[PDB]
């Protein structure tokens, strides 16, 4: 059971790294994809309902 | 007489207190691991929750 419990722990220590990993991108790509597009797409085609 | 003829029926035909005290202390020991597995087990149903 303890080394049991090391191997899990070696799990949970590689598992929070690669959550950590994942929920930094996640917010990265949430960020970016979501509000670029809902700024960028918005902004540079209202900009082009704005001038043209 | 007879007991000492049953010396030499069971010696002869065929430790203790080591055994009473060391029994006794290794079933502490074994209430001790008992205790160890339901911390380190637990603990690791835990780790592993997580």
């Amino acid at each position: 059971k303890k080394r049991q419990r090391m191997i899990e722990v070696q799990d949970e220590l590689l598992r929070l790294e690669p959550q950590l990993k994942q929920l930094q991108t996640k917010y990265d790509e949430l960020k970016e994809r979501k509000s670029s597009l809902r700024n960028a797409a918005y902004f540079l085609s209202n900009l082009k309902q704005l001038y043209q | 007489n007879f007991l000492k003829k049953r010396l030499l029926q069971q010696c002869e035909t065929l430790k203790m207190e080591d055994l009473t005290n060391v029994s006794s202390l290794l079933n502490m020991e074994r209430a001790r691991d008992k205790a160890n597995e339901e911390g380190l087990a637990l603990l690791q149903e835990e780790i592993d929750k997580m």
